[PDB]
RNA sequence: GGUUUCUCUUCAGAUCGCAUAAAUCUUUCGCCUUUUACUAAAGAUUUCCGUGGAGAGGAACAACCCAAUUUUUUGAGGCCUUGC
């Protein structure tokens, strides 16, 4: 229904999110919110033309994302439970 | 009410920057500061893209087309937050 | 007969400003360990057993989030609650920056409350309040919602006068406005701030303020519709306070349905609630049921969170607080200044205020707060012994670390690397080290100073004989008391000349236990165990009619000292450091004189505090024409100093400690240039002066005595009277308990007289009342020690009026002979 | 998540690509930041370049960035103790 | 196949409520401090009886110096019931010794009387409070002429809800109740293991009873001892069923009949 | 794809079945004239009354507030020339 609801849950999880501006991030999210404002740790981020750069802490604002690759073992059916 | 809004309501009657979100750079006076962020301002110098500068006496930015503003040091020292 | 994140644990602990280190605490059965089990239960979905009572404390450390979703670690220590085991309580006191007491809101504040708040406060800890079992004020109690806010009330009231007596300043006053309380019940999952109920507000409603609406909860504020602005009253129809209109009145609500309806109703009020739950959850149990709720409404468990976080220093505050009193140099120049900081670096230290057992095997890991630096697998390290002291190079011994551990509860999590702030177990330091130690820099240069040694807050009173059945298997239980001296804080051993091997504890309880571990892990062998008997202290009760003066062996020195009594406040002030012995002269004397009338010569006269540094013991000297030899006087001082405190020490009577006593000495005959003769005849002889000062005029012996708090109900109060007074106990106080069904009673009991108390108290009574029961009090014996009119029946118990004497002859018939 | 950088010096990114660095004070619901002893970059976040590391810096000083604009932030160095 | 039953909160305040005469109204477990089984494992192996539980054979069946009564001081003679409280201090040569020793704390529990009466007030029996203590204190209260005020529409979580019902009392009292009436569901048993006076003579200490009636009680609690302590489990299971087999060969009919009919049909077939 | 009761097969009792039987063996006690039948505690074992878990099959009952102009649900997307 609320589908940030569902991304407020993967904490710990790790991810390869795209930008609106093209830039691409992987990285082990610590928190999403309300906003879809999400953060991360052990953050390999590669800006579009660009070689990528490790931050051990990321924060993006949440309309800035495109959107989420999940990991492949993700099992969606139980997350989407409320 | 954001914080960040009772900083800015705090440098009305000081002398601010304003960059645009077409990138003019309006300095001068700050009258008035709405809680949007729309601004009236006097006395102003306006460096363009091109780097050119004029002269206005009275300007009125809306907030939304602001994209940022630098405020006097003497705000500095809303430290409990 | 954790994979994924402890790389995320490792990550908090590196950072030092998201790890805080709490503790529970409050009177026995209030409710802190199902607090910290329903806690669990939402983080890992995922002896003490028979008994059901904490004895030995457990750390546990954990990751939590806050209201505003940023995690921090969090160092807790559980400590038990019963009175008797309140030296492990110290432990972790020494460890740890602040403290959490909750106190059950049926209950009130009981007895180890407030000793844990004294002690806390005097310890310079953080203090803030979790009151647990709120629930009993409702489906237990009944009470309306207005009248346990009232009770409430009363609980805060009740700690901020106990923090004050103790609190030089009042710069903290608890306060659920002020974010110092948690209104919770861990038997429900419910826990919360008046601030964090705020959250549920505003997060369920519209834009409402978090903080805004928080602060005008509690607190006589009333509520007018019309205005929609919290106000100090000025509705006069009668509108509940607003912690009961927003809080307490829909607390109740949402319990009440579930208890009350569960089928009825309970549905609808969930959708208002908005909370969703399967039919299969709502076909369980009403307990469950209730837990289950308030699970979905109450959130993690964010209140003790946001406290802790708001109000605990944290170590990178840690140190400063933590190093003035712990460590013997106390900064300065180098160390106190590396503690400081704390960031890892340089020496490394380590405290060790705990020896946490394995059971399969003799050797155990310590376990203690990293206080600067950080430890690593395989270094080699330092031990520093209580004893050990700046150039005492035989006690530090080294040795180096197996492995690290992190510690959840009944845990162990392996790391290679542990940084400072964090607590650690460290195996391999264990043979070395005994209660207390500091773990050092090994083999590297530096230097190092030991953390002073645990303080407590009781005194061990009650002594217990053991000896094995066989004497071939003596020295195997030799080691097992050797662990159970490491296992345990206070539990104190000597081997008394007889060749009785005796244990001092606190209480029976505790001792039970004590023993329980000795025969039935640490040694498999059978022993032979002696009637409980307390210990005894010595006085005087008045000045002595004539002064003997003992030449030395060398027949060179004679030492003319008188002993007589010290006002009672004294000794008790001589004690607790108030008066201590480091001031400069100018400085003691002007306490002494101040305080006590005390002469200003004999304020200059002071010598010294006898037995311990701080000790009830005082030395005095007053011989003005002769005295001012002053040069012979001072090199032959120290030296009766350390007479003096080795035969107070020791006792003339039962050869135990004296106390309450001034000696005061009226003639120095030295030798002219006293040359060797001097120095090691006198310490001899002054041992000898002390004695024959204080047996010719007038010794009593002093019996320990307990305090003790009694909670029953009003028809067997009288029984409660009736028990005192077959053990000779006599009561102080009287007085029902606000709110609750129970009186509470308080009452002195002697010490012997204590042995089975308890239980007693607790069959006559179909186990209605219980009593705890700490030591308190030192008091005189009726009788005369030194009397050989009286004759003792060898086993009948004796009247009062001579039961110094039996106890006299007894104890010296064990030992002294 | 915000709280915790609060105080910290910290590298914001913003979405015509500018680089602003300075100690993060600050926040709201929009993510309008407050920004002590700020300045800018437009070249590069220097990861040690050997050539040079800072090329159109400006000072700017105390900014308030609105939230609009903005679209990430790593934490940078540790907090000034002043 | 009549298992598991799942009532409403009525229904089983109703039941409670039927059932008061056969039921124990010990609400903690305090009663029971050495009357329960630990105590009474501790007292059979130590050979010792507490006043008025039960006794036992003896478990099992050279000078000392401790013993010596020179040296002993008495103030307080070492009674039987500390032995059993704290059985690893008081007592040498402990051997199979279970702990007793817990704080169950005491139950405060208001019956009340009357329909009136809102399952929340203030009952007699409690004891008022009245706060008393020193001033107040001072706490940043945030004085108001500043600014701020609600956007309007929040409030306080129930509203519409009542704080109270009519079933509030009697579902809180749910909570505080014996075995069988605390839970709303449940699985069906057999009428032969249900005690009903289990709870009778597991009372603590009555007094005035003929002395008769007094072993009674203590021979009971001899036999409820002496079956916890020889609760093997199973220890090896068969499921073989014997009607089953005889109802399957065709040498068996089914059928249904008056109990009574039954009975007198099976005292001639045993004669 | 959901819910409910019948059948079979497989597996498991470290505190349980908020209850409590019988039997075998090996010991000390107690009856004592012999053997059974027995006394009453311990230890080692089984049987029985119930019970959980897993799978398969069959049947029955339903059924195919917070994205609308000043921030967070985009006005962005794309192309080319100039400068060492
Ligand atoms: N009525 C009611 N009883 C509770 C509640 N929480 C706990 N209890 C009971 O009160 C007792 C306290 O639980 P514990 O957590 O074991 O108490 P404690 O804090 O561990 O006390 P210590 O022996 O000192 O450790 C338990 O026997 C619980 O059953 C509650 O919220 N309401
Ligand atoms: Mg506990």
């Amino acid at each position: 229904m609320k589908l940030v609801r569902f991304l407020m849950k993967l904490s710990h999880e790790t991810v390869t999110i795209e930008l609106k501006n093209g830039t691409q991030v992987h990285g082990t999210i610590t928190g999403v919110d309300v906003s879809m404002n999400t953060h991360l740790k052990a953050v390999k981020m590669t800006l579009k033309n660009r070689e990528p750069v490790q931050l051990e802490t990321l924060s993006i604002r949440g309309n800035n994302i495109r959107y989420f690759i999940l990991p492949d073992s993700l099992p969606l059916d139980t997350l989407l439970v409320d | 009410i954001g914080v960040p809004i009772k900083v800015l309501h705090e440098a009305e009657g000081h002398i601010v920057t304003c960059e645009t979100n077409t990138g003019e750079v309006y300095r001068g006076k700050l009258i008035e500061a709405e809680d949007n962020m729309n601004c009236q301002m006097s006395n102003i110098t306006v460096t363009y893209r091109d780097g050119r500068v004029a002269q206005l006496e009275q300007v009125y930015i809306r907030g939304s087309k602001i994209r940022f503003l630098i405020l006097p040091d003497m705000l500095k020292n809303m430290l409990k937050s | 007969t954790t994979v994924y994140e402890m790389d995320f644990l490792a990550d908090l602990m590196d950072n030092s400003e998201l790890i805080r280190n709490v503790t529970l605490c409050g009177h026995l059965h209030h409710g802190k360990t199902c607090f910290v089990d329903c806690l669990i239960e939402q983080t890992h979905p995922e002896t003490e057993q028979e008994r059901g009572v904490g004895i030995k404390s457990t750390p546990v450390t954990v990751v939590l989030p806050d209201t505003k979703g940023k995690s921090y670690l969090f160092n807790i220590m559980d400590t038990p609650g019963h009175v008797n085991f309140s030296d492990e309580v110290t432990a972790g006191l020494r460890i740890s920056d602040g403290v959490v007491l909750f106190i059950d809101a049926a209950e009130g504040v009981m007895l180890n409350t407030e000793r844990l708040i004294k002690h806390a406060v005097q310890e310079r800890l953080a203090v803030t309040v979790c009151i647990n079992k709120i629930d009993r004020l409702i489906l237990e109690l009944k009470l309306p919602p207005t009248d346990a806010y009232y009770k409430l009330r009363h609980i805060v009231d009740e700690v901020n006068g106990l923090i004050s007596m103790y609190s030089t300043d009042e710069n903290l006053i608890l306060s659920p406005l002020l974010g110092n309380v948690c209104f919770s019940s861990s038997q429900y999952s419910i826990c919360f701030t008046l601030g964090s109920f705020a959250k549920i507000y505003a997060d369920t409603f519209g834009d409402i303020n978090y903080q805004e609406f928080a602060k005008r909860l509690w607190g006589d504020i009333y509520f007018n519709p019309k205005t929609r602005k919290f106000t100090k009253k000025a509705p006069t129809s009668s509108s509940q306070r607003s912690f009961v209109e927003f809080i307490l009145e829909p607390l109740y609500k949402i319990l009440a349905q579930v208890v009350g309806d569960v089928d009825t109703s309970l549905p609808r009020t969930l959708d208002e609630l908005g909370i969703h739950l399967t039919k299969e959850e709502l076909k369980l149990n009403i307990r469950p049921l209730l837990r289950l709720v308030c699970k979905k409404f109450f959130g993690e468990f964010t209140g003790f969170v946001d406290m802790c976080v708001q109000h605990i220093p944290s170590p990178k505050v840690g140190a400063k607080p933590k190093i003035e009193h712990t460590y013997t140099g106390g900064v300065d120049s180098d160390l106190g200044e590396a503690m400081s900081d704390c960031d890892p670096d340089g020496p490394l230290m380590c405290h060790t205020t705990k020896m946490y057992s394995t059971d399969d095997g003799v050797q155990f890991h310590a376990f203690g707060r990293v206080l600067s630096g950080t430890i690593h697998a395989g270094q080699p390290v330092k031990v520093l012994g209580e004893n050990y002291t700046l150039e005492d190079e035989e006690d530090s011994q080294i040795c180096t670390v197996g492995r690290l551990w992190i510690s959840v509860a009944r845990y162990h999590i392996e790391v290679n690397r542990v940084p400072a702030g964090n607590w650690v177990l460290i195996e391999g330091v264990d043979q070395p080290i005994v209660k207390t130690a500091t773990i050092t820099e090994p083999r590297g240069n530096e230097e190092a100073q030991i953390f002073r040694p645990l303080k407590f807050n009781t005194t061990s009173v009650i002594k217990i004989a053991v000896e094995p059945v066989n004497p071939s298997e003596l020295p195997k239980m030799l080691d097992g008391l050797r662990k159970v001296n490491k296992s345990y804080p206070s539990l104190t051993t000597k081997v008394e000349e007889s060749g009785e091997h005796v244990i001092l504890g606190t209480g029976e309880l505790y001792l039970d236990c004590v023993m329980h571990d000795l025969r039935k892990m640490y040694s498999e062998i059978d022993i032979k165990v002696a009637d409980p008997v307390v210990t005894f202290c010595e006085t005087v009760v008045e000045t002595s009619s004539l002064k003997c003066f003992a030449e030395t062996p060398n027949k060179k020195n004679k030492i003319t000292m008188i002993a007589e009594p010290l006002e009672k406040g004294l000794a008790e002030d001589i004690e607790n450091e108030v008066v201590q012995i480091t001031w400069n002269r100018k400085k003691l004397g002007e306490f002494f004189q101040t305080k006590y009338d005390w002469d200003l010569l004999a304020a200059r006269s002071i010598w010294a505090f006898g037995p311990d540094a701080t000790g009830p013991n005082i030395l005095v000297d007053d011989t003005l024409p002769s005295e001012v030899d002053k040069a012979l006087l001072g090199s032959v001082k120290d030296s009766i100093v350390q007479g003096f405190q080795w035969g107070t020490r020791e006792g003339p009577l039962c050869d135990e400690l004296i106390r309450n006593v001034k000696f005061k000495i009226l003639d120095a005959v030295v030798a002219q240039e006293p040359l060797h003769r001097g120095g090691g005849q006198i310490i001899p002889t002054a041992r000898r002066v002390v004695y024959s000062a204080f047996l010719m005029a007038t010794p009593r012996l002093m019996e320990p005595y307990y305090f003790v708090e009694v909670q029953a109900p009003a028809d067997c109060v009288s029984a409660v009277y009736t028990v005192l007074a077959r053990r000779r106990g006599h009561v102080t106080q009287d007085a029902p308990i606000p709110g609750s069904p129970l009186y509470t009673i308080k009452a002195f009991i002697p010490a012997i007289d204590s042995f089975g108390f308890e239980t007693d108290l607790r069959t006559h009574t179909q186990g209605q009342a219980f009593s705890l029961s700490v030591f308190h009090h030192w008091q005189i014996v009726p009788g005369d020690p030194l009397d050989k009119s009286i004759v003792i029946r060898p086993l009948e118990p004796q009247p009062a009026p001579h039961l110094a004497r039996e106890f006299m002859i007894k104890t010296r018939r064990r030992k002294g002979l | 998540k915000m709280l915790q950088h609060i105080d910290y010096r910290m590298r914001c990114i913003l979405q015509d690509g500018r680089i602003f660095i300075g100690t993060f004070k600050a926040f709201d619901k929009h993510m309008n930041l407050i920004l002590c002893d700020c300045d800018e970059f437009r070249k590069i976040k220097p990861k040690n370049s050997k050539q040079a590391e800072r090329e159109e810096k400006r000072v700017l000083g105390l900014v308030l960035l609105r939230g609009e604009n903005l679209v990430s932030m790593t934490v940078e160095g540790p907090p000034p103790k002043d | 196949t009549y298992q598991r039953w799942q009532f409403t909160l009525p229904m089983m305040s109703t039941l409670y409520r039927l059932a008061n005469q056969l039921l124990t109204d010990l609400v903690d477990d305090n009663y029971f401090y050495l009357f329960d089984l630990k105590a009474f494992f501790t007292s059979k192996a130590l050979n010792m009886a507490i006043p008025g539980g039960p006794k036992f054979e003896p478990l099992v069946r050279d000078w000392n110096e401790f013993n010596d009564i020179n040296k002993i001081i008495i103030r307080q003679p070492i009674r039987t019931e500390y032995k059993i409280a704290f059985p690893y201090l008081y007592n040498n040569l402990p051997h199979h010794v279970h702990l007793t020793w817990y704080h169950t704390p005491n139950v405060v529990f208001i019956k009340t009387e009357d329909p009136d009466l809102p399952a929340f007030y203030f009952d007699p029996l409690i004891n008022p409070i009245s706060h008393r203590h020193s001033v107040k204190s001072q706490e940043p209260l945030p004085d108001d002429d500043e600014e701020f005020e609600l956007p309007e529409f929040v409030e306080p979580f129930l509203k519409d809800t009542p704080l109270y019902t009519d079933n509030t009392a009697n579902g809180i009292a749910l909570l505080w109740a014996p075995r069988p009436f605390n839970l709303r569901s449940g699985r069906t048993r057999r009428a032969l293991d249900i005690p009903l006076v289990k709870n009778w003579y597991r009372e603590h200490c009555p007094a005035g009873q003929p002395v008769k009636v007094r072993v009674s009680y203590q021979k009971l609690l001899k036999y409820y001892v002496l079956n916890a302590l020889k609760h093997r489990p199973p220890k090896a299971q068969k499921k073989r069923y014997l009607f089953r087999s005889f109802k399957a060969t065709k040498f068996f009919q089914s059928t249904k009949l008056d109990w009574v009919e039954v009975g007198l049909q099976v005292c001639r077939q045993g004669y």
